[PDB]
């Protein structure tokens, strides 16, 4: 997204205001902005359905992932979300 | 090295040694950068029994320095340690 | 156990004295050294053709810091801040807030490369392999401000070098 | 809009809340102005038209992200706009003592100042500090002084609250006034119209002018007032040159360069201005109004002219030249 | 307590005066050697100012050590071990004067 | 003798660079005139060659492209022009060319490697990624 | 220096940095040797002796080098000890002292080498001592390459 | 204990060092205040500051104590003691292949006799001690700043001296020289409190 | 125009000469000097590019600040820098020279050589690899190539 | 199984660790004789 001033808003919700003098730093130079918003990317990821009451996520790749954490799926409305990865898992109804 | 035999002979003669035997530049004796996946071993304490840390806690087995003498409340002469023994001349090459 | 360097008496045999005087007058040893340099002339030079030819490097090489992402695309960094603590030069500045989703996502991940010592403690400390020093050693700038890397800069560096970084980690994670 | 609360102890890393666009910063007065802004912790926007190499001297004068260099063109209003948009203070120092191929005295002293003032007002710049000359007069024969006064009026028209400063023969290490006299060796002896016996000049120290400019920016009542930076004492031109050559260990020999395509050694207007006695305006505020106390030329004379020593006067003999007589 | 050099304050004052004489006589040469822009009076004024800064001391031991430090600075100045900037460092110039009036400090910042 | 063989090999190198024109081109663009098997070429245009006979350090080399990312590189051969996947092979981190072993494809990975943009208008300017910490009070808009 | 560049590669192969490695850490070493590193170390050490000899061929016997080193900066043995000199300085004057021998640390007690000892205390003898130390270092390196034991690389 | 994790300890050297410490104490009861041998076999002799020269001379010339090498002379600043600075002399006896530490105490004002007469190496070490900590050494051939700047003020290694210091350097165009200005850090050195609230070593517990 | 064409071509000629025959002075202060030597070592050979190490600072064009600029050394660096003839360029090698690196919070370390002397190229690393330093020099050469000193004089 | 970088079975080969500087040139008498012979031929 882009601010009304014309400055692209970072994924950290930061955009130099119109009254901000610091905006001059991008006068003749581009504002480095990452164009893959992480929050949107995980939202794309589908919610896995695992019958087991408790599932464990390592992030994939074993030692190349994150510390293994066990997620409980008792909550019916909510979907178990990985603490590190953020992947959502559900228990089939 | 990719040098003519004449150049090799001249080089060796000027050096006085067979340089082609030991060329500084590395060509093919180098190890392949891509290597098989390793399997490093485990340590002596990677066991499921008789592994209580109390028996291997060297950090906690250190003790405060022992006070041999404190001013606060025929013996033979004592050296700090047995005198150092004279070094022995090398047998591979005594004099460089 | 000990070797006597020097400590060699000269023989006074008339032949030995003659050869010593021959060395002095005819400059034999200087000629020997000259021949050695001449031999070095006809060797093959060891210069690589930079930048068309690059020097050898190992997968464990430590260079430009980079923030990585999970295969899904989520930033691996879960704002534990232990890489900030371990950093021996206090170069990493991390500020985090609960994201709209609710995960620990940093709002500020600033590392001034002008203060970092490129030790690699940060990548060894990170529990999710988020901050990993990349393979790029050629990132010289013309202004000091550029060296100070923002979180966005780190994310872009990760996105650019991810293929190589992942390959190197896959080639070295077993050793670590 | 662009109002910043000052925070810090006034050091290099402090924030003084002065976003300033110092036009013509790559100049004798420009360096000192930027240095004062930098040492206070101000965002000095430096518009430059020369090579970036020539602007490197201004780089160490400020902390990281405090000195910003951006290219500007005096013939482009848009360049002026993008360089003063976020600035709360704009200082105009653009002025060349000799006319150029594409820039005449009118352009440098009228057209460029007016464009800066007009753009600054549209951008909403709080204060503008134009730098005129004390001898500037609408009917003065010299084009330099005449054009400077013409632009001064136009600056007030475009920028009503502009704080116009009129220094008089600023002297300093990289000055074109003291060093110019001490360079009379190239021009034979000491070329002095009528032996320079009817000219009394009032020279001002470089730091005094620069500090006054910074003080004027801070001063809340300085806005809209035409200040005139005068020197501590008025010296006879002949006595002044005699003193200059004296401390410079130079034989005092009391006695075309416009053609030079490279920076002219001497200008006809410069010659007239040199032999023109400095005006005295007692109706304008001076350095004392801004709080800066004028520093006598004598104290700072050696710092500018000891470097011009010939053989053995910076050491050995080191004869002390007494202060020259002041016509006061 | 073992005295550093002087057993009594009067002995310490003797050492202080000896140091002051050396500094007073060295100032003219120092201006010549480092080509300083300060006057001989200015340097001698600074010397007196520096001596008067530590004029509240009453312990002879402390006075002795102050003289020793004063000697060391003189030795470096005489031996040209210090540079021109080092000598000028005594004369704080670039540092902006910090006001003492409470109202001024109130405006300047949160300075306590 | 072998001298004739050396001269003939030089002429072979002249031919292998595509005639005298190409021979001079590689001579004046790279200052090296040896030939090697074309391992692969990146999309940007840089061509990668390997000769095992050459000693370690010169076994693998890259001929930089003439135009990359809208920049003339006929003479300005920036060292950062090398794409990330070819960086491993060129710097001898791995013995496997990216052509033989393609790197794992990820959506977040860039589709166009950019050389060091320092000194160019596309340079990176540092800034804070956080927001205002202390919110200020808004005075009422209605006169009392 | 090209040989020094080769050895710098060994640093980078095992730590990832050419000069500053931080590889030897309290408790052991950071990581295990990358597969193949030891083999390359053997190759370098095999051809390194020739390089040292080439250095000697150009300096050791050269009369100009001797004139600039022989009978220069002579230190008496007693002065060296009193002045707190150590290493080559002590050995240069003939003092038979070497911590790797007198006070063995790590597995230096399990390696066999010879301590070069000077005779005149001049720069030339110390130059010879430093050269011989390089030679004896290769002797230690060969032993380590043939005695490297299996196990972990950090205290468990 | 045993197993690779624990460091092997040699008791023989411990006994030898304890015996030699008693030897030194008996020979020099006038100055020796306390003798300690660490569990890692390092003999330490605590001596009254007046005995710096006599004790060192004994430890250097005595036939059965030929510590003729001053390995390192340093100071430890403990602000909780009246004599905050602790001067430590590390010695080496090549004849008996042993090392010893002579530890003495001093105040900010009390001078300490220079050991240059005993060990010529002491010159620069004592210069460093004076420069970093401020411990004046009496009868020193040339006591002056050795590591700090020429015009530097204060003793840096003192525990009460700020890590970043009080002054910083920069080049000023107006004065055409490098000038010293009050220190202003763009990013304050972030102090990290790492000490755990739980006791780690019971053996070194100070009873309340 | 023809005048612009002549000036531009002459400016390119002047730019080529300086960038081709850059003469650097080794202001080796700390660890980074060692890697600088490895740049001049046979493997990389800065001289191959025309960059020959000029010991005399009075005949140098590039000052490579390699190491930690301490407060005691700070005046010397500036004084040497102003005694360099122009055009003069400063290349900061190493984090210590760039912004103090490991010693940024030290009591006697200048927080970057940028404060003392204006810097043109910053080479990152601790120590920056010899290729990275060589890369910085080539970047400086390209920086000189972009310079248009004559063109601006003509268009003034 | 454990696959650490280990010495090869049988270990590495021998490594030279002593000065190899060879002996080259004729005897002093012979070298002087050769020089004098060249001188004599030149003179004649
Ligand atoms: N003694 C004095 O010098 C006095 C001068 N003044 C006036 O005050 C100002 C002081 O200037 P000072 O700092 O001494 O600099 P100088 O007069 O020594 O040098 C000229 C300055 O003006 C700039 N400049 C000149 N012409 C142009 C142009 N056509 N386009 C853009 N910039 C231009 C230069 O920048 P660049 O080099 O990039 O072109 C530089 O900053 C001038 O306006 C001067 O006329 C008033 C009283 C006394
Ligand atoms: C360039 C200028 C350089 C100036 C350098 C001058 C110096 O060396 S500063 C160190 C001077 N310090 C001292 O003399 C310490 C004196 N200590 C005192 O207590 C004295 O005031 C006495 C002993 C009370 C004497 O006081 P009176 O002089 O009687 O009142
Ligand atoms: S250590 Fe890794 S997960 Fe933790 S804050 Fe740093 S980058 Fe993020
Ligand atoms: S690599 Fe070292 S210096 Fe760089 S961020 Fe990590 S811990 Fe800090
Ligand atoms: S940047 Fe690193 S290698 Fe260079 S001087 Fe500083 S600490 Fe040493």
């Amino acid at each position: 997204r882009t601010s009304p001033t014309g400055e692209k808003v970072t994924h950290t919700g930061q955009a130099y205001d119109d009254g901000d003098y610091r905006r001059v730093r991008f006068s003749d130079r581009q504002k480095e902005v990452n164009e893959n918003f992480a929050i949107d990317l995980i939202a794309e990821q589908p919610v896995s359905e695992v019958g087991s009451r408790v599932i464990s996520c390592d992030g994939g790749g074993g030692a190349l992932g994150h510390p293994r954490v066990y997620i409980n799926l008792d909550k019916e409305t909510k979907t178990g979300t990985c603490g590190y990865c953020g992947l959502q898992f559900r228990q089939p109804h | 090295a990719s040098a003519t035999r004449v150049i090799q002979l001249l080089r060796n003669w000027a050096s006085g040694r067979d340089l082609q035997a030991k060329l500084q530049l590395r060509y093919q004796e180098i190890s392949k950068r891509t290597q098989p996946p390793p399997k490093l071993p485990v340590g002596p304490s990677h066991k499921l029994s008789n592994n209580y840390y109390c028996t291997r806690d060297g950090r906690r087995e250190a003790m405060p320095p022992s006070i041999v003498m404190s001013s606060q409340k025929e013996k033979k002469a004592v050296t700090p340690a047995p005198p150092i023994k004279r070094w022995e001349l090398s047998k591979d090459q005594p004099y460089l | 156990t000990y070797k006597f360097v020097n400590m060699r008496e000269p023989s006074m045999d008339m032949k030995s004295v003659t050869d010593r005087a021959a060395q002095t007058l005819l400059w034999t040893e200087l000629v020997r050294g000259l021949g050695m340099t001449l031999s070095y002339l006809f060797r093959e030079p060891a210069t690589i053709n930079y930048p068309f030819e690059k020097g050898p490097l190992s997968p464990r090489f430590r260079g430009e810091h980079a923030l990585r992402r999970y295969p899904s695309g989520e930033e691996r960094c879960i704002a534990c801040k232990l890489c900030e603590a371990v950093c021996p030069a206090q170069a990493i500045t991390i500020e985090a807030e609960p994201r709209a989703d609710g995960s620990r996502r940093t709002t500020r991940y600033d590392i001034d490369m002008t203060k970092c010592i490129y030790c690699g403690f940060c990548q060894e400390a990170c529990p999710v392999d988020a901050i990993v020093e990349g393979p790029n050693f050629e990132f010289s700038t013309e202004t000091h401000e550029e060296l100070l890397y923002n979180k966005e800069k780190l994310l872009n560096n990760g996105d650019k070098w991810e293929a190589e970084i992942a390959a190197n980690i896959q080639a070295d994670y077993l050793y670590r | 809009h662009h109002a910043l609360i000052p925070h810090g102890k006034g050091g290099r890393s402090s924030v003084s809340g002065i976003v300033a666009t110092v036009f013509g910063a790559t100049g004798f007065l420009g360096r000192y102005v930027v240095n004062h802004l930098g040492r206070m912790g101000s965002q000095v926007i430096v518009p430059y038209r020369c090579e970036p190499y020539d602007t490197m001297h201004l780089r160490p004068m400020g902390d990281l992200g405090q000195i910003i260099f951006m290219e500007w063109n005096g013939k482009d209003k848009d360049s002026i706009r993008k360089v003063v948009e976020h600035s709360n203070v704009v200082i105009n120092l653009v002025g060349r003592e000799w006319e150029t191929k594409n820039f005449d005295f009118e352009d440098v002293f009228v057209k460029i100042p007016h464009a800066i003032a007009q753009v600054s007002k549209e951008a909403g710049v709080e204060k503008l500090i134009h730098i005129s000359h004390l001898n500037a007069d609408i009917k003065s024969p010299s084009r330099y002084l005449r054009s400077k006064a013409v632009g001064e009026k136009e600056v007030r028209a475009a920028f009503p609250e502009a704080t116009i400063i009129k220094p008089s023969d600023i002297f300093g290490r990289e000055d074109r006034f003291l060093n110019y006299f001490a360079s009379m060796r190239w021009f034979g002896g000491v070329p002095l119209i009528s032996l320079g016996k009817e000219t009394v000049k009032q020279p001002v120290y470089i730091v005094d002018v620069s500090k006054g400019i910074i003080n004027a920016i801070k001063d809340p009542d300085a806005k809209g007032k035409t200040f005139a930076f005068v020197g501590p004492n008025r010296y006879l031109l002949f006595d002044l040159v005699q003193y200059i050559f004296a401390v410079a260990y130079r034989p005092f020999l009391p006695y075309l360069f416009e053609v030079s395509p490279f920076e002219p050694w001497t200008t006809r207007d410069k010659v007239e201005r040199v032999h023109m006695s400095d005006m005295t305006l007692p109706h304008l505020p001076g350095l004392e109004d801004l709080g800066i106390q004028a520093t006598p030329l004598e104290l700072k004379a050696i710092e500018v002219l000891r470097r011009h020593r010939t053989y053995r006067w910076l050491t050995s003999e080191m004869e002390d030249v007494k202060p020259a007589k002041t016509v006061n | 307590v073992k005295p550093i050099f002087s057993r009594d304050m009067n002995e310490a004052k003797r050492r202080v005066r000896e140091l002051y004489r050396a500094w007073y006589r060295e100032v003219p040469n120092t201006v010549h050697l480092f080509q300083l822009d300060i006057s001989v009076k200015q340097g001698r004024d600074k010397v007196r100012e520096m001596f008067m800064k530590n004029a509240h001391v009453t312990d002879p031991r402390v006075v002795d050590l102050l003289v020793i430090k004063g000697k060391m600075e003189l030795e470096e100045t005489i031996n040209v071990w210090k540079q021109r900037t080092h000598i000028m460092r005594f004369f704080h110039e670039t540092e902006a004067p910090r006001p003492t009036d409470f109202l001024s400090k109130f405006y300047v910042g949160h300075d306590p | 003798m072998e001298l004739v063989q050396v001269l003939r090999r030089g002429l072979q190198q002249v031919s292998g660079h595509g005639g005298l024109r190409g021979y001079l081109r590689v001579l004046f663009r790279a200052n090296d005139v040896r030939v090697g098997t074309l391992v692969g070429e990146d999309k940007y245009g840089n061509k990668y060659y390997e000769d095992n006979k050459q000693f370690f350090g010169r076994h693998r080399w890259v001929i930089y492209t003439t135009e990359m990312n809208g920049r003339d590189t006929f003479w300005d051969v920036d060292g950062s022009m090398v794409p990330p996947e070819w960086h491993r092979w060129l710097h001898c981190m791995t013995d496997d060319p990216p052509t033989t072993k393609p790197p794992t494809a990820r959506k977040y990975i860039w589709t166009n490697h950019k050389f060091n943009v320092s000194g160019t208008p596309q340079q990176y300017v540092p800034y804070s990624t956080t927001r205002k910490k202390i919110q200020e009070w808004v005075p009422p808009s209605t006169p009392y | 220096f090209e040989e020094r560049e080769k050895m710098f590669e060994f640093y980078e192969r095992v730590s990832g940095a050419r000069m500053h490695a931080a590889y030897i850490r309290p408790g052991g070493v950071h990581q295990d040797l990358p597969l193949g590193l030891l083999d390359d170390i053997y190759e370098f050490s095999k051809n390194f002796s020739f390089r040292i000899d080439e250095l000697e061929e150009m300096l050791t016997n050269n009369r100009i080098w001797r004139n600039r080193t022989v009978d220069i900066g002579v230190v008496t043995a007693e002065d060296a000890l009193n002045y707190g000199f150590s290493g080559v300085m002590l050995r240069g004057s003939g003092i038979q002292w070497d911590l790797r021998k007198t006070q063995p640390y790590d597995v230096y007690d399990q390696v066999e080498f010879d301590v070069p000892i000077g005779s005149r205390g001049d720069c030339y003898d110390r130059y010879l001592c430093r050269v011989e130390e390089m030679r004896q270092s290769l002797r230690i390196i060969s032993q380590c390459l043939n005695k490297m034991p299996p196990g972990e690389i950090k205290v468990d | 204990d045993t197993r690779p994790t624990i460091r092997p300890r040699n008791d023989v050297v411990h006994k030898q060092l304890s015996a030699f410490g008693q030897y030194v104490a008996e020979i020099l009861p006038k100055y020796v205040q306390q003798v300690q041998v660490s569990c890692f076999n390092e003999l330490e002799i605590f001596i009254h500051p007046d005995g710096v020269i006599p004790v060192l001379t004994f430890l250097r010339d005595h036939t059965n104590a030929q510590f003729k090498s001053l390995a390192d002379l340093t100071a430890v600043d403990v602000p909780t003691r009246q004599n905050r600075f602790e001067i430590v002399y590390n010695l080496l006896s090549l004849r008996f292949n042993s090392r010893i530490r002579v530890k003495t105490y001093t105040d900010e004002l009390t001078p300490i006799e220079s050991s240059v007469t005993v060990y010529k190496a002491a010159n620069w070490y004592e210069r460093e001690i004076w420069d970093m900590f401020g411990v004046f050494f009496a009868n020193h051939p040339d006591l002056r700043r050795i590591l700090t700047d020429y015009g530097f003020e204060g003793h840096p290694f003192r525990k009460d001296f700020p890590l970043s210091g009080y002054v910083e350097l920069r080049y000023d165009d107006e004065v055409k020289r490098v000038v010293a200005e009050p220190v202003e850090l763009a990013q304050e050195f972030r102090k990290f409190d790492l000490n755990s609230p739980w006791e780690a070593f019971p053996a070194y517990r100070q009873p309340p | 125009s023809r005048g612009e064409y002549v000036v531009a071509k002459l400016d390119d000629l002047v730019n080529w000469a300086r960038r081709s025959s850059l003469w650097p002075m080794t202001f080796g202060l700390a660890c980074c000097a060692v890697e600088m030597m490895h740049m001049a070592a046979p493997r990389y050979d800065m001289d191959r590019f025309g960059v020959v190490f000029r010991a005399s600072p009075r005949q140098s064009d590039v000052m490579i600040v390699a190491g930690t600029l301490t407060n005691k050394m700070a005046p010397a660096l500036r004084k040497v820098y102003d005694q360099m003839p122009e055009p003069r360029y400063v290349v900061s090698m190493g984090s210590c020279a760039n912004g103090g690196g490991y010693y940024h919070y030290s009591y006697s370390v200048v927080r970057g050589c940028d404060r003392i002397v204006p810097v043109d190229i910053y080479v990152p690393g601790c120590p920056p690899t010899a290729e990275a330093l060589l890369y910085g020099i080539l970047q400086l050469q390209r920086k000189i190539k972009r310079e248009k000193r004559l063109r601006i004089w003509y268009r003034r | 199984k454990v696959k650490q970088d280990m010495p090869p079975p049988g270990g590495y080969g021998p490594i030279d660790y002593k000065r190899n500087l060879p002996r080259r040139g004729l005897s002093g008498y012979s070298m002087f004789a050769v020089g004098i012979g060249t001188l004599l031929f030149g003179y004649w």
